[PDB]
């Protein structure tokens, strides 16, 4: 109960900027213990506010690339806790319908390779992939209209291994989504511009082996081999490096991939 | 940012584009200049017509993305106070703030990119001569020149869509406000029946929305939006498929 009550006052103390910055570090080290945290946080006063504050009084760090350590490391806590909230069954609708993404994507539009803006990157995807995790069709729906697909494909060309392994897994559940799959497929462009990208993720995978990335890479081919414009285009532009043994060896052990993979390969052929 | 915010929100006057040329900065040291001093007349028009295009559409553009946000924040924080007052002001500095700060975002690369697009222009055609030194210099210039006035350039749009943003959400906010003057008429103190139940049977006491204003304590986040908007000097006042 001194537990609770500890919560409680770090969940008061989030609305004044004197006492917000220890509350935000103390609560974002409680949400993997505190199951109904997301909803204390919805719906106590001021709270989701104040986290949109943390978020807007980064910005002016944006652009110029100024961001600190300690700046990046204070809006990630911000950033944790609205992970939490889009992760709640109870309070990810409203999450939804209150756009708050769209204040997260000025972060994932940043290019800097600083290690401040790195980890405000992977933690402002964290949010995003928390968002999808469930596969709602209302949450993929948002995201095609608001145009995150071109800020995830971008990632997963230029990004950290971290970063190009969640922005991956975006793009794996739009795709999964059958009104995703259409929309990705809808014109030459969309569908060429993500095969590209794809394309020259594996063969930096070739050369620097990331288990993970491989197999969101090989899922997302294969749920575009769905699609018959995107199969018999893939029949055309399809990695040779997929086709042959380059990464037989490890995926040795990784049967789930494997087992995707041949199954692209027979769609192709199909 | 880094480098501490050069102006307060009164500095810069919006009405018009005359607003900006006081706030121009021509770093002397320039070689373009250095060369052709002439050239410095250019500066004032290149920025003044890189403001005049971008201003309406990330004026349009931000409000309309902090809007929903924001009706639907102050919606769920007011949902237990039947008074319009406290709604509508802690809704006004909360759009003015997030407007402000996705005018910022929005504009900031388009203007860099805008600007020195015009001063090159404007330097190719008062130089028809165009030596291969000359259009390093000119490049060089146009880009030093974008980069030191972006930030005023930007505070005049952010100005803007802050003025512009207060009336859009009051106008939002009818409704809400409809809904607590229509109780009142009736003798009723306006609650929001779902949250009265979910606040009563489901929140903890220390954290729960109370029927009424919020103890003037809990609106410090909403008086911080107040006080401290992106990008001012806070306030003191002391082929086809086929």
């Amino acid at each position: 109960m001194l537990e609770r009550e500890k919560i409680y006052q770090w969940i008061n103390e989030l609305s004044s900027p004197e006492t917000r910055e220890n509350a935000l570090l103390e609560l974002s080290k409680k949400r993997e213990s505190v199951p109904d945290l997301a909803p204390m946080l919805w719906h106590s006063f001021g709270t989701i506010a104040a986290l949109l504050q943390e978020i807007v009084n980064i910005y002016p760090s944006i652009n110029p690339p100024t961001l600190t350590a300690h700046q990046s490391n204070r809006v990630c806590n911000a950033l944790a806790l609205l992970q939490c909230v889009a992760s709640h069954p109870e309070t990810r609708s409203a999450f939804l319908a209150a756009h708050i993404p769209l204040f997260l994507y000025p972060f994932l539009h940043t290019v800097s390779k600083t290690r401040p803006f790195e980890y405000l990157r992977l933690t402002s995807l964290g949010v995003i992939g928390a968002l999808v995790k469930t596969d709602e069709q209302e949450v993929i729906n948002f995201l095609l209209t608001t145009e995150i697909i071109p800020l995830c494909l971008r990632i997963m060309e230029s990004g950290s291994e971290l970063s190009k392994t969640v922005a991956t897994f975006i793009l794996q559940k739009i795709l999964l989504d059958d009104t995703g799959l259409a929309y990705i497929c809808q014109t030459y462009e969309r569908f060429s511009h993500v095969a590209m990208i794809l394309g020259k993720m594996v063969l930096q995978l070739s050369k620097e082996p990331s288990a993970r990335l491989l197999k969101h890479v090989v899922r997302c081919y294969l749920r575009l081999s769905d699609n018959p414009r995107a199969r018999e285009a893939l029949r055309q532009c399809l990695p040779d490096q997929l086709k042959d043994t380059t990464f037989a060896q490890v995926l040795k052990d990784d049967t789930t991939t494997k087992r995707w993979l041949a199954q692209l390969v027979k769609n192709l052929q199909e | 940012p880094h480098m501490l915010e050069q102006y307060s929100y009164h500095d810069i006057n919006v009405y018009s584009l005359a607003g900006l040329a006081p706030h121009i900065t021509l770093n002397p040291t320039i070689p373009l200049f250095q060369a052709h001093p002439q050239l410095k007349q250019c500066v004032r028009q290149a920025i003044e017509r890189a403001v005049q295009e971008l201003v309406h559409p990330v004026v349009d553009r931000s409000i309309k993305i902090a809007m929903t946000t924001c009706e639907q924040i102050v919606r769920k924080d007011f949902a237990l106070d039947s008074e319009e007052s406290r709604m509508r002001i802690a809704a006004h500095h909360m759009m003015r703030n997030l407007t402000a700060g996705m005018a910022m975002i929005t504009c900031r690369e388009p203007l860099l990119m805008s600007i020195s697009t015009n001063l090159k222009n404007s330097f190719a055609s008062a130089l028809r001569t165009a030596s291969p030194q000359q259009r390093e210099m000119m490049d060089q210039a146009a880009a030093q020149l974008a980069q030191d006035n972006c930030e005023l350039a930007c505070c005049f749009i952010q100005k803007t869509a802050v003025e512009k943003a207060g009336p859009e959400m009051d106008k939002r906010l009818a409704t809400e406000f409809e809904l607590r003057k229509h109780a009142r008429q009736e003798g009723r103190r306006y609650c929001d029946p779902v949250v009265l139940t979910y606040q009563a049977e489901r929140m903890p006491e220390q954290i729960r929305l109370k029927v009424g204003g919020v103890d003037p304590k809990q609106l410090a986040v909403y008086e911080e939006f107040a006080r401290n908007v992106p990008g001012f000097l806070p306030t003191n006042d002391l082929q086809a498929w086929a």
